């Protein structure tokens, strides 16, 4: 209808409408469904949460700087404290999830700035320390976004994660992340970024307060930049949605 | 500019002159220190022959007020590179107007003497250069930087194969990982 | 069997197929009919030598290890994996999941040693290389009842002749062998980071069978591994920096590319 | 029963026949021609067709 | 399809492609097609340069000063330098040529300004002495921009043309230059004039390089303008391709 | 139509007639007609040169002496110069081309001598230097016809070509080139060859200004020969004409 | 299957098969009925060990080279080229353009070697023939990543058995090999003269798996080609003056013929 | 399938089956007999009859 500026996705009680933006990034070619029984390995009845896990969570606020190097929350670890999402994957052994990964950055048309917005599934950082692996509290996030740098991080025998934005943290060329689900937000033209990543794992159904299946990267390749004088403050805030989350193995609370 | 993220960005400003040179590289991946560590040139690697066209998408991220004009051209192996936006226009070239659609793709077509090519350097068979003009200067209003960006980006055509695996150069190893 | 080119001709209509946002993660499909006019151009290239399973199937040398015939060491002993071989790995490590079947050839050669042993003859070394399921038993001295292979797989080869071969199935506790795993085994989240239990198919370990000539003798046992059967999924980018651990994804920064001149130099240093 | 298939030819027919219980010994599926890029290539939700901008 | 602010010209490998613009204006209501074997005057066999002497030839770009005085380029000798066009008038008696003139330039939307874009067929320019005809040095470009003034050439023996914005240089007010196919770029809102010439002449074929039948004239009539600061220049840069060039007599390289 | 004397080769605008001589020689049995789909290995679009590119380029004209070596004119590389096969063969990387190579001498019936009209495709010639390669303008013509000699070219260090007409700088035996398309001219009755040659090599197109497909060799094996007085200056002229020209990949000026 | 003579008889019509310009650049056909009269005579004769294939698929060796088996040189390195033998290299030069598939095979014969060393004996050397396409990775010591054979081929044999085979299949980027390539590969004219990259399958190195013996051993790999689905276009004139070098058609001007007596002698000197 | 032939006889069958996935290993076609010397021999565009001399 009319213009493809505009977008709406209503998920339970929670819409996330975009005056201006582009098309929504499904995907490998696949949207997130309930598992089939052709599929289901659990022997056990799942839950449906149904709306009321299925919200759009919004996670920390990070502020972009003029030179800043870039961010990346994980995706079971960012949603492990806000609502009905952080209670279920304590409560229950396994897990399946699908999401709509939706960061929202708005400029004025007197700045400019680009951000890749990838969605890395499996992303195993590397260390600074070249035979200790990382700490979970370095690695993870507390739905707060850990940022990059660039500069190596230093070795000892610590074991904080390496951390350069042209190597992701893993050893891979930054330009090349383009091969997973992403979209750009340029501030020219373009307001958010929407990746609707479908379960995505070698088994069925995984804990998820011990394995995280996606990781998300935005990563600034053109710097904001601007005159002198207007706003120096420009957020990039992430609104993420559980979507068709499926539950086994009712336990007790745990770690 | 080869250990930053400086390394992606292509350095654009308002010059008065114009017939300046944005960029200039030769397109010969898998050999080319510009696509040799990019995701069809380290596919490429493991090739020894390729053939098909290769888009270009150069992506503008300036401002929004910013505007320009650039003369994209592609010039064959006949002689050594243009060095005059006169001389540049004679090949295939696409002129890239900006202004909504902040990316314009051009595509480089298959232009050699046979049904492949080699992916390592060779000097039977070349393929020629990539160059980029200034067609007419970026205009750029008042508080709004004049400093802007552009992206290149590399992908093939659905026009393209491979032929005879060998193995990657860009790996090494000394002794077994302990 | 790839696409072919067809006649064109001059545009002058509001259709542009070239200029189109790629800020929307969407690569446009550009063909040379759009940016000139090209004939009908048949094309008979073949993009096979390109598929998955045809470009991971090529037997792959992972490893090696040397075992004395009279002395201390008279077994090697090897946990199964690929990563220790940066050339191998490097391939797998281009796919996040992959599922495929094994075919391993062992290329044992053996080397006389120095020795002032007189009267130095051999009589044919033959080589046991027996496969230990994940969870079994361990050898320890070479003569223990673990190698009397009960139910544990073994080829015995006698020297000169055909290397011996054997396939393996698809093993694996999943439904594919992760070649990322970002997670740990505890449920704290501490030991071990992403030395999950689906790509550890045991151990395998060889020995000399008999006692060779009077002398020293070493024999190095040579693995190789083919991929037959691939199926591959969620591609993502190849390594760039060199790998540092058997198990780690540890790196030590490095270049972002191979540096040259000037932004419009047309010659590569 | 023998499967025939022809040869790989640039611009024919073998007998193969597998003689072992496991079909996890069958040797590999070389010839296995199929492509679609559909999939990493153009993910969007709605295809955009090349006539117009995909933007308003 | 869409908005008209797009246009998309291509003509053999090189492709023009505007984000805004307007219409494209086609000649005197023909569009540049072979001549037929009914106004075939040439016995001759004729030659047939196709893709190789239509491609989008990019003459010297001019800069556009806060007031500017205007600027010309002959049509025939504005390309007997550039590429196959230069050497085929030359090695050939008899030519017969379309044109697309494309003039492109583009401005902030802080900038103000208007151009007309004509083509006057057969522009007869005046000479300062009024007893003299021009030399062909400065009444021709050499496919770069020759700019008129604002104040009268004066008179004396010299052979330079009359330059003066407001005749024009050939006697005619220069308001009424409309009549011709063109259209104005006005820096507002569209940023290309495109004018289809079809071949005009008295006679089916004429030399090349010796007559020039259509002379295209760019000619500011509101000045550009803008505040303090910003960018100080804006350049026009002009690009042209024959359409439909048809040859006869090949005779050798001459003048 | 009546005697086979007669023959007129019209090809564009000049035309070869010549009363008396023999059948025309085609090729391998093979006419040079234009690239079809199945071979075009090109993706671009291709001119049509058709008549400006056609005609009957007359190279220069060598004295054939009463003892004279023999003659080589290297065929991209004769018309290097001439008309528009010269300017093409620079503006466009590939090229493709058949031949009509024409030779023709006169001579009165009172004179004798007879000269073997071969076209080696592929002459790679071997070098005094038996280590050496020979230089790009003691190999190559520049319409010029270069002659070989009768005793061996001495070795040095000089990159000189080998030129001794019974090896025919290449070391196979000069009694054997007569597999190759040819005719003869023997002055006794037959005052012109015509070898047709269809294009011929490896790679469906290729550059010509640096690679040369065919090689026309004029070697006298029967000396001219006379009685005192008469005339004593036969020359040989030769006229070659490009057929079903075909370019793509335009380019710029080169080498 | 040839052709068969007819009865003629007598001729005295103005026919004269005979007598025909050659100069016409027409072989013209005479049969001996034309020049005589001959009856039916059936011929059986077959024109077929004179095929194109069959002439150019016969084994012939095109190099060998030596390797050390513990010193310096332990692996030898060829740039694929048939031009290394006379005998093969004057067969392929009668044709300007070839087409074919190769098959290699290759003869490793070892020799011991003498030396002062005590007990030497041999373990059944074995044997790595590795090829690598061109543009590969190029190894220096023998025991570099390089020998791992990650895609790139190889035979491994082991000594005492059928010489190893394989098959190649025809590589060239052109859609035929040329034997004589007149022109540079620089625009300039300069460098190099044909030493175009249409005959250029990268190089094939060899070395010894195993340490053999306590003492040295060399051992010679002898290269064999076989062309096979052979195709040759354009016949030229067979080579007459001997070869000089590998890449050029460098040569000394030597006879056009053996030389005789008179002209009228009826015996070769 | 078997491909059967007649074995090269002077004046008989051989089972043949192709058993490898590329033709580019199938054993050389040693026979293929053709002939076409109107090529080399008398490459002139309007052929000589044999019963008059070539030139008027
Ligand atoms: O290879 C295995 O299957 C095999 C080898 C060692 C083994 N471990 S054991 O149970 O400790 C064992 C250890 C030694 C012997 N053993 C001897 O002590 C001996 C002395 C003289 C002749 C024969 C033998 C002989 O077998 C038998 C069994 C079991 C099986
Ligand atoms: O053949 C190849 O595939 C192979 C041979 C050498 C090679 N190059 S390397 O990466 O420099 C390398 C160099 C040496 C070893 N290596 C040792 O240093 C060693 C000591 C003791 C036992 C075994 C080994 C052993 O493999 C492993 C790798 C790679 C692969």
């Amino acid at each position: 209808g009319y213009s493809d500026r505009a977008r709406s996705i209503t998920l339970g009680n929670s819409t996330i409408t975009t005056q201006e933006c582009a098309n929504v990034v499904v995907g490998y070619g696949v949207w997130p469904d309930y598992l089939k029984d052709s599929e289901a390995t659990a022997e056990d009845q799942p839950t449906q949460p149904d709306v009321a896990t299925c919200r759009f969570y919004t996670l920390d606020s990070v502020q972009w700087q003029k030179t800043s190097p870039g961010w990346w929350w994980k995706l079971p670890d960012a949603l492990s404290n806000l609502g009905l999402f952080g209670q279920n994957m304590q409560y229950h052994y396994l897990g399946r999830t699908g999401y709509t990964v939706h960061v929202q950055c708005n400029a004025s048309k007197f700045h400019q700035g680009c951000l890749l917005v990838v969605c890395v599934p499996e992303a195993e950082m590397g260390c600074a320390t070249l035979d200790n692996t990382p700490s979970s509290a370095e690695l993870l996030g507390g739905d707060t976004a850990k940022e990059f740098a660039d500069k190596p991080v230093a070795s000892g025998s610590n074991k904080l994660v390496q951390r350069v934005v042209y190597n992701a943290g893993m050893g891979v060329g930054v330009g090349n992340l383009t091969i997973f689900p992403h979209q750009w937000i340029n501030l020219r033209t373009n307001n958010s970024a929407t990746i609707v990543m479908p379960y995505t794992n070698s088994v069925p159904m995984d804990n998820m307060f011990r394995h995280n299946n996606v990781t998300l990267m935005v990563i600034p390749f053109v710097p904001l930049d601007y005159c002198p004088g207007s706003t120096t403050y420009v957020p990039i805030t992430v609104t993420i949605a559980p979507m068709c989350a499926e539950y086994n193995g009712l336990r007790l609370a745990g770690h | 500019k080869v250990n930053s993220m400086e390394a992606y960005q292509i350095p654009v400003r308002s010059n008065e002159g114009s017939g300046t040179q944005v960029f200039g590289f030769p397109l010969q991946p898998g050999y080319s220190s510009v696509f040799s560590r990019t995701l069809l040139g380290e596919i490429l690697n493991y090739y020894t022959h390729w053939s098909g066209s290769i888009k270009l998408t150069f992506m503008f991220c300036g401002s929004a007020m910013a505007t320009g004009k650039f003369l994209l051209a592609y010039s064959p192996p006949g002689a050594g590179a243009p060095t005059k936006r006169v001389d540049a226009m004679l090949g295939t070239h696409v002129i890239w107007d900006v202004g909504l659609q902040s990316s314009c793709v051009l595509c480089i077509p298959w232009i050699s003497q046979t049904h492949y090519r080699f992916v390592a350097s060779d000097e039977y068979t070349a393929g020629g250069f990539i160059t980029c003009w200034y067609q007419t200067n970026i205009v750029v209003p008042a508080d709004a930087q004049s400093s802007c960006y552009i992206m290149c980006f590399v992908s093939a055509c659905n026009d393209f194969s491979v032929r005879l695996l060998k193995d990657t150069p860009f790996i090494s190893q000394q002794n077994f990982f302990q | 069997r790839v696409a072919d080119t067809v006649g064109t001709g001059p545009t002058n209509s509001e259709a542009i197929p070239a200029l189109t946002a790629a800020e929307t993660g969407h690569t446009s499909q550009v063909v040379p009919g759009d940016t000139m006019q090209t004939r009908h151009v048949k094309n008979y290239h073949s993009r096979s030598e390109s598929t998955i399973e045809n470009f991971l199937c090529r037997s792959a040398c992972v490893y090696f290890t040397e075992y004395k015939n009279s002395g201390a060491k008279r077994y090697a002993e090897w946990v199964l994996t690929p990563r220790q071989a940066a050339q191998l790995r490097r391939k797998l490590e281009f796919f996040t999941y992959v599922r495929f079947d094994l075919e391993l050839t062992f290329v044992i050669t053996s080397t006389q040693q120095p020795s002032t042993t007189q009267n130095q003859d051999a009589q044919i070394l033959t080589h046991q290389i027996m496969y230990v399921p994940p969870g079994g038993p361990v050898p320890d001295k070479v003569d223990s009842y673990v190698w009397q292979t009960s139910t544990n797989p073994s080829v015995f080869w006698t020297e000169g002749n055909a290397p011996p071969r054997m396939s393996i199935p698809f093993l694996s506790i999943g439904n594919a062998y992760s070649n990322f795993y970002d997670g740990w085994s505890e449920f704290s989240r501490n030991g071990v980071y992403g030395i999950n239990t689906l790509n550890n198919m045991g151990t395998l370990y060889a020995r000399h069978v008999n006692a060779g000539s009077t002398g020293p003798i070493k024999s190095t046992i040579r693995i190789y591994f083919k991929p037959k059967h691939v199926k591959a999924w969620i591609p993502r980018p190849p390594r760039l920096c060199q790998y540092e651990k058997a198990k780690n994804v540890n790196f030590q920064p490095s270049g972002v590319t191979t540096t040259r001149q000037s932004i419009t130099t047309m010659t590569n240093t | 029963g023998a499967q025939v298939s022809t040869q790989k030819t640039g611009a024919i027919h073998y007998t193969n026949i597998n003689y072992y219980k496991d079909a996890a010994s069958n040797s590999a599926n070389r010839q296995d021609f199929t492509q679609d890029p559909g999939k990493f290539t153009e993910p969007v939700k709605d295809i955009m067709i090349k006539s117009l901008p995909a933007l308003n």
